[PDB]
Parts: C-alpha cells; sequence; structure tokens
C-alpha cells in the first residue's frame, strides 16, 4: 500500500521516509507527473512486472533545479550530505510531482544540509553519507550544530532553503532485491 | 585542566566560530565581486568587518596559552598564528596613523594620472593608459615620457609617506620581537621545534643569494641576447656592453620580459603554438575548456570537480545585466565551496589559465581538511607555484597532441622549441633578478643598512649591478621608484615570486621523474600519470600543518629550495643561447 507515500506532507531529503514491501506501479505513477525516469541496472519496463524477495522505495522532498546533486557520482555538498543511492542492486530514481487532481500537503520550503562536517582543533571531517543511511545531522538539520567532545569537537551541520514551487517536487528511489504485480 | 587541554578546546571554540564567520565574509565578498551594486559592497564591508572583529577577539584571548607548555604540533600551530599580534601591538595613535598611511598610499598608486599640459583634460592613468605604452610602444621618447612621468608624478609623492610607512612598520615589528619589518616578513619561511626541519628567518636570505648566484649565468646570456636584439630596434640608446635602459623592458617596471618576444624571438618566420583556431573551429565553450581542465587533473590521478563548483561558480561574462569583476581568481569560501570566477573567452591563453585556476582550487580541496588556520600553502610560494605547473604541461603540445586541439602531423623542431623556451624565460628567467633586487632593497632598507638619504642612490646601484638595468635619467633622493611598484606601495612582500619559480620547476621536475617521462624537461605532461599525482597530494594535502622542508622533501626528496630543475628546464635554450653570444659580450659594465 502507497498510500503514506501519496498522503502525509513528503519529509526533507535529510529526513527521508523509507518504506519497504515484502503491486500495480502503472497506477502509481499515473498521478506524478514523471519528469526523469533514471533507473540503473534495470529496465523502466520490468520494475513492474517481475516478483521481488523485498521492494523499497524512498521518498522525499527535493527540487527538480537541485537534482543534479542527486544524481550518481556527483561529489561535495549537497550531494553527499543528505542521500546516497544505494547502487548494490538494480535501482530506479524517479524525479516527479503529484498531478493536481491529486491533493498532496505542502511543506514550508525545500531544506537540505549543503553540509554536515565535524569541526574542531584538529580540522574538519566530513560526515558523508553511507548509502541507505542517513547523515548524523539528521536531527540537528538542516542548521545547527552539538558539542560532541574529545577530538572530532563540535558537529557542525549547515543546510541551504529554496523557495518551493506551487506543488512540491519528490524524489522516489525505488530499490528491489533478488513481492509480485 | 591541564592548560594542553584548555589550549585544545579553545580552539575547537575558535574552530567552530571561524568556519561560519569566514563563509558568510567570503559569501559577501563572491556576491560583490560577481555582481557590483551598493547593497552587496555594504554587506561585503560589513562581513569583513565582522570577521576581523572577531579574529582580533581570538587574538587577544589566544595569549593566555602559552606556546612553551602546548606540545601537539596542531594545537602548536594553530596558537602562533593566533598570537601574533601585528599592528595591534602599535599604540591606537600609531595604528590609525600606519592605517592612514597604508590607506593614502594604496589611493595614490590605484589613482596615479598622467598628463601633458598641451591637454589637461587627456589625462592618462596606469591601467591601461600607461601600461599600453610601456607593453606596446616602440617609441624611445615615447616610453621615457610615459616612465619619468610615472615615476615623478606618482612617485615622488609617496616618498615621504613611504618613509613614515617604513618607521611605523620597523616600530611595529621591533616592539613584536623581530629584528624589523623584513624579518617579520621572512618569518613566514621559519622553521623551529622539528628535528631535521629546521629554517631559520635569516636562512632565507643566505638561501635566495646561492640560488640567484647560481642563476646568474643564464641570465647575464638571456641579457646579453635581449640586448642584442634590442639594439636593432634603438640603434643609438643601448650600448654592446652596458646595461639596459629601464623603460625599453616591455613594461613600466621591467618586472616582466614578456612584451619583449616580438623584438627578441629566435626564428620570426616559424609561428608559436597557437591552438585558439582549432577550440574556434571546434566550438569549444568555457564549459568545454573547463571540462577538459578537470579531465586533466582527473588523469594525472586528482579529485574531479564538486557539483556545486558547475553550479555556483560563474566561468562566462554575465554581460550588462550585472557588473563583474572578473579577473581570473580561484575561490575558497570555505565549508566545502570552490569556485573559479573568470571571463573565460576562446583563447589559448584562457585556456592555460583554466588549468592555473584548476590547480589553485585543487590544493583547496585537497587541504580541506585541516584546521582553518592551516588551510593554506606550506609557505606563501607553494599555492602559486602549485597552480603554477599546471599550466606548463598543459601548454607541452602532447598535451595539445592528445585532446585533439593540435595536428596529430604537427613538426614539433628544434626551432619551436627554442621559440617556446625563449618565450618561457622571458616572463619566468628575466623576473628573478628584480625580484631578489627588489627584496634585498626593502629587506636592507627596514634593517637600517640604506639611510634616507641614499635610498635612490642604493635602488639604481642595485638595478645596475644585479639587473644591469640603467636608468634613462638620473634620480636624486625625491623620488621613490620601488614605490612606484603596485607590492612595495602596497604592503606585499616579493620574495614569494622568487621561491615560487624555484619550487614550480622543483615540482614539475620530481612529478615528470614520477611519470617516466623520457626527453626534455621542457616537452613534460603528467596526464596520465597517478604516481605524479600521488606525489603532488601527498603535499598538498597537508597545508601548513607540516613544515615547508617537510612538504618539499614530500615531493622533491630535497628539504630545501633548489635551482638545478630550473636550470634543467631551460636547458635547450642555454645551450643555444650560449651558441649565440659567441660574438657577443655577456654581462653589462656600470
Ligand atoms: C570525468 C569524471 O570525473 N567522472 C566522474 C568519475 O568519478 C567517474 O568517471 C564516474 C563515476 O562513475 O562519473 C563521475 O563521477
Ligand atoms: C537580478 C537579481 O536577481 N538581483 C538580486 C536581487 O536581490 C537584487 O537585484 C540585488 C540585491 O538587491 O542583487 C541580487 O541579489
Ligand atoms: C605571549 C606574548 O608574547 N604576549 C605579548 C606580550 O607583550 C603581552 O602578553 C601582550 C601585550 O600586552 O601581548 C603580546 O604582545
Ligand atoms: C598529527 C598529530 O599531532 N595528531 C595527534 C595525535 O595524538 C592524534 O592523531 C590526534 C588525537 O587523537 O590528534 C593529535 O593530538
Ligand atoms: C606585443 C606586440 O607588439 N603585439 C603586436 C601588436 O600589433 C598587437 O598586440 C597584436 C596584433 O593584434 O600582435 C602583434 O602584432
Ligand atoms: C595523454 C594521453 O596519453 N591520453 C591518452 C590518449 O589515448 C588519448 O588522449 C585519450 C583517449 O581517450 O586518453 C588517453 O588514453
Amino acid at each position: 500500500d502507497f498510500s503514506p507515500l501519496l498522503t502525509g506532507t513528503p519529509p526533507q531529503v535529510y529526513n527521508f521516509n523509507r518504506l519497504s514491501f515484502t503491486y500495480n506501479l502503472t497506477k502509481l505513477l499515473s498521478l506524478f507527473e514523471v519528469s526523469e525516469f533514471s533507473c540503473n541496472a534495470i529496465s523502466p519496463s520490468a520494475l513492474a512486472s517481475t516478483c521481488y524477495s523485498s521492494l523499497t522505495v524512498d521518498y522525499f522532498a527535493f527540487p527538480l533545479s537541485m537534482a543534479s546533486y542527486l544524481r550518481p557520482g556527483s561529489t561535495g555538498p549537497t550531494a553527499e550530505f543528505n542521500y546516497r543511492q544505494d547502487f548494490s542492486n538494480p535501482t530506479c530514481r524517479v524525479l516527479a510531482t503529484p498531478s493536481s487532481n491529486i491533493t498532496i500537503t505542502k511543506p514550508s520550503n525545500y531544506n537540505w544540509i549543503r553540509l554536515c562536517r565535524t569541526t574542531g582543533a584538529f580540522g574538519n571531517r566530513d560526515q558523508k553519507v553511507q548509502p541507505g543511511h542517513y547523515s548524523r545531522c539528521r536531527y540537528i538539520a538542516p542548521t545547527g550544530s552539538i558539542y560532541l567532545g574529545g577530538n572530532e569537537g563540535y558537529l557542525v551541520s549547515d543546510g541551504q532553503s529554496a523557495s518551493m514551487t506551487e506543488r512540491v517536487q519528490m524524489t522516489f528511489v525505488i530499490s528491489v532485491t533478488f513481492v509480485c504485480p | 585542566s591541564t592548560i594542553e587541554e584548555q589550549a585544545k578546546t579553545f580552539l575547537d571554540k575558535f574552530n567552530h566560530e571561524a568556519e561560519d564567520l569566514f563563509y558568510q565574509s567570503s559569501l559577501a565578498s563572491w556576491n560583490y565581486n560577481t555582481n557590483i551594486t551598493e547593497e552587496n559592497v555594504q554587506n561585503m564591508n560589513n562581513a569583513g568587518d565582522k570577521w576581523s572583529a572577531f579574529l582580533k577577539e581570538q587574538s587577544t584571548l589566544a595569549q593566555m596559552y602559552p606556546l612553551q607548555e602546548i606540545q601537539n604540533l596542531t594545537v602548536k600551530l594553530q596558537l602562533q598564528a593566533l598570537q601574533q599580534n601585528g599592528s595591534s601591538v602599535l599604540s591606537e595613535d600609531k595604528s590609525k596613523r600606519l592605517n592612514t598611511i597604508l590607506n593614502t598610499m594604496s589611493t595614490i598608486y590605484s589613482t596615479g594620472k598622467v598628463c601633458n599640459p598641451d591637454n589637461p583634460q587627456e589625462c592618462l592613468l596606469l591601467e591601461p593608459g600607461l601600461n599600453e605604452i610601456m607593453a606596446n610602444s616602440l617609441d624611445y621618447n615615447e616610453r621615457l615620457w610615459a616612465w619619468e612621468s610615472w615615476r615623478s608624478e606618482v612617485g615622488k609623492q609617496l616618498r615621504p609617506l613611504y618613509e613614515e610607512y617604513v618607521v611605523l612598520k620597523n616600530e611595529m615589528a621591533r616592539a613584536n620581537h623581530y629584528e624589523d619589518y623584513g624579518d617579520y616578513w621572512r618569518g613566514d619561511y621559519e622553521v623551529n621545534g622539528v628535528d631535521g626541519y629546521d629554517y631559520s628567518r635569516g636562512q632565507l636570505i643566505e638561501d635566495v643569494e646561492h640560488t640567484f648566484e647560481e642563476i646568474k649565468p643564464l641570465y647575464e646570456h638571456l641579457h646579453a641576447y635581449v640586448r642584442a636584439k634590442l639594439m636593432n630596434a634603438y640603434p643609438s640608446y643601448i650600448s654592446p656592453i652596458g646595461c639596459l635602459p629601464a623603460h625599453l623592458l616591455g613594461d613600466m617596471w621591467g618586472r616582466f620580459w614578456t612584451n619583449l618576444y616580438s623584438l627578441t624571438v629566435p626564428f620570426g618566420q616559424k609561428p608559436n603554438i597557437d591552438v585558439t583556431d582549432a577550440m574556434v573551429d571546434q566550438a569549444w565553450d568555457a564549459q568545454r575548456i573547463f571540462k577538459e581542465a578537470e579531465k586533466f587533473f582527473v588523469s594525472v590521478g586528482l579529485p574531479n570537480m564538486t557539483q556545486g563548483f558547475w553550479e555556483n561558480s560563474m566561468l562566462t561574462d554575465p554581460g550588462n545585466v550585472q557588473k563583474a569583476v572578473c579577473h581570473p581568481t580561484a575561490w575558497d569560501l570555505g565549508k566545502g565551496d570552490f569556485r573559479i570566477l573568470m571571463c573565460t573567452k576562446v583563447t589559448m591563453d584562457d585556456f592555460l589559465t583554466a588549468h592555473h585556476e584548476m590547480g589553485h582550487i585543487q590544493y583547496d580541496m585537497a587541504y580541506a581538511a585541516q584546521p582553518f588556520l592551516l588551510r593554506n600553502g606550506a609557505n606563501e610560494g607553494f599555492h602559486e607555484a602549485v597552480g603554477e605547473i599546471m599550466s606548463l604541461s598543459a601548454a607541452t603540445p602532447k598535451h595539445l597532441k592528445s585532446i585533439g586541439l593540435l595536428s596529430p602531423d604537427f613538426q614539433e623542431d628544434n626551432e619551436t622549441e627554442i621559440n617556446f623556451l625563449l618565450k618561457q624565460a622571458l616572463t619566468i628567467v628575466g623576473t628573478l633578478p628584480f625580484t631578489y633586487m627588489l627584496e634585498k632593497w626593502r629587506w636592507m632598507v627596514f634593517k637600517g643598512e640604506i639611510p634616507k638619504d641614499q635610498w635612490m642612490k642604493k635602488w639604481w646601484e642595485m638595478k645596475r649591478e644585479i639587473v644591469g638595468v640603467v636608468e634613462p635619467v638620473p634620480h636624486d633622493e625625491t623620488y621613490c621608484d620601488p614605490a612606484s611598484l603596485f607590492h612595495v606601495s602596497n604592503d606585499y612582500s616579493f620574495i614569494r615570486y622568487y621561491t615560487r619559480t624555484l619550487y614550480q620547476f622543483q615540482f614539475q621536475e620530481a612529478l615528470c621523474q614520477a611519470a617516466k617521462h623520457e626527453g626534455p624537461l621542457h616537452k613534460c605532461d603528467i596526464s596520465n600519470s597517478t604516481e605524479a599525482g600521488q606525489k603532488l597530494f601527498n603535499m598538498l594535502r597537508l597545508g601548513k600543518s607540516e613544515p615547508w622542508t617537510l612538504a618539499l622533501e614530500n615531493v622533491v626528496g630535497a628539504k630545501n629550495m633548489n635551482v638545478r630543475p630550473l636550470l634543467n628546464y631551460f636547458e635547450p635554450l642555454f645551450t643555444w643561447l650560449k651558441d649565440q653570444n659567441k660574438n657577443s659580450f655577456v654581462g653589462w659594465s656600470t
């Protein structure tokens, strides 16, 4: 049931909610204005016509103009500190926007961690995001800082904001493992 | 409760509060430079004032922790830079007087203005008025006028201001536990507390003198060749065995001999390599040029550019929608932000400038993991030397033949090699005696070895002796010719441009040897050579965390600045120059 994906305010990318199912994707993608459908190691035709041991759909809100940072191989701020795609299994990254006939909750704006590093007397260690995990700055995002203490020092989180459009633009990272249609 | 722990937590707090403020100041300055308005400049000044106030407040707070008790090298090195009081040592009246003197000197240089009585409304300033005369004109009288007017209308009025500036700077330096201001400037190369890697402040003078003594034969041969070539352009103005007039050196001060290439080209029939037409015909925009530079750096082994570099950095002139100061600069804004600001045009000079500025950013991405105070080059000459070696390989015809910018059937012969080497030596070898001379003069004017009544006599004696340059018209002691230069009148050390030139060929020889390059060193590119990129990165990633001697040894295997790599680079030209000077006099008569 993909109702929580379509019902409720979409979270920010750093606070993405993962929905694991252990289906009719034609209907699910019919009511989103799919702008980009980048499928890795799997055809865009076979994702809805194959049985899977386990299916995961990570969904979060992220602007379309900033989607170049979530592309594979991107590095630096906003590219490795919010979410990292897991390429161990075949993936399908979908950048879409819900259609007008469907109602979606609209958050205040788009928020993401531009850079979550650990500064101190011995330097700044970047706390990059592991594939499928969070940024360690999730609870202090987008902008904040705490005192870990010791060699690490201060956990500094630097965020960014963007004025969101008339409708939310949401990213879906679909991952399957080797759930029948 | 230990002093070490107190210093460590103080530096923790300082680094936490300095990354945000420095990033805010950098963002404000970048917004000003990218788009000049009245609000953006005011935001820039507010951010700079806040950053300076924070820096002063943390510097006064830093003196509580003594250096002798701190054991960690990182903490000690951060505290060293934090407790440098500087102008704060001087009293409020003295500090205000020094700042005012610097401000008037800088404004006098910036608004330098020249006009003959024949047209008081047709006045010419330095940029680009007199620069064009000094760089392009071929008239002895016109260049002499543009030289004397600039050194008698601007330099003549900086003399008492420069004397007071020297007095105040010596006061500040000696009150800061230095011998004089020259010792304070040389303190950048000082290393203490590291066994086998120590460097003294006074050792820099001896090393620079020794390296210049080793440079001198090549410079003398190049000077003789340039004098012989200029004798054909000014038949009745240059003596065969004498010095070179100061106004016939291709620019105002003779800092670079680049604009003398047209007169001193060895083989004018054979044209130099220029791939501008190739990129015009292949439709190479700014994005393609910078992606080619990124491909070069990745092939070397260094990381590719960040995504934010490709969206937050503007590489083309925005037009009239927003005025922009697009002098090509690299920007380490802090907090992982790197941006190149330049008006890229389809030209080989802008193609090599892309590699040059790309190499400045790579150093920043390398040491971005260092503490804020240690995020710099090992010394003041490391950063620009690292930048300058990336354009050495980029301009190599092998690199141009690998990216398709040069015809694969292009005939690289000895004539083109000599032309390229002469062009390189005009800008590189010709600026070393000038830099050494200027820094020596400043060093022992600050030291008090030259009385204020002997400033202009000693300066021109240095010009005739070290550089072989004779003044067109004698100058008594109201002029300030050194102050006619930007760095002298704007309080900038000049030796960074000497050591860099010796570091740049030290790295290139070390990297090429790591690249298993066979043949002349000037025909070397470090492309597709990970063994050279690793050696470069092992020094780049350190920052100021390790002594510049150790950082040098990490690449070149030697602890000290050396000149043999520089002389090896110009070896094909040195033999050709020696053959060309068999029937001429090498050296100048004073
Ligand atoms: C030219 C360049 O730097 N490409 C990079 C490199 O990491 C790799 O070629 C690929 C990653 O799979 O895409 C980019 O991230
Ligand atoms: C074209 C454009 O968007 N300019 C913006 C705008 O905020 C304003 O015109 C000015 C600041 O007041 O400079 C930039 O920040
Ligand atoms: C550690 C150290 O040398 N501090 C000096 C010293 O003259 C004094 O502690 C203070 C000036 O009042 O600040 C510095 O100039
Ligand atoms: C380069 C250096 O001096 N490192 C030391 C070392 O004790 C350790 O690497 C770390 C603390 O765990 O930071 C410094 O205290
Ligand atoms: C340094 C110099 O004299 N260059 C000349 C000059 O006429 C101009 O700079 C350009 C012509 O476009 O190239 C050369 O002919
Ligand atoms: C400098 C160099 O050796 N480059 C080689 C060359 O085969 C070509 O320039 C290109 C092929 O794509 O990249 C490398 O393989």
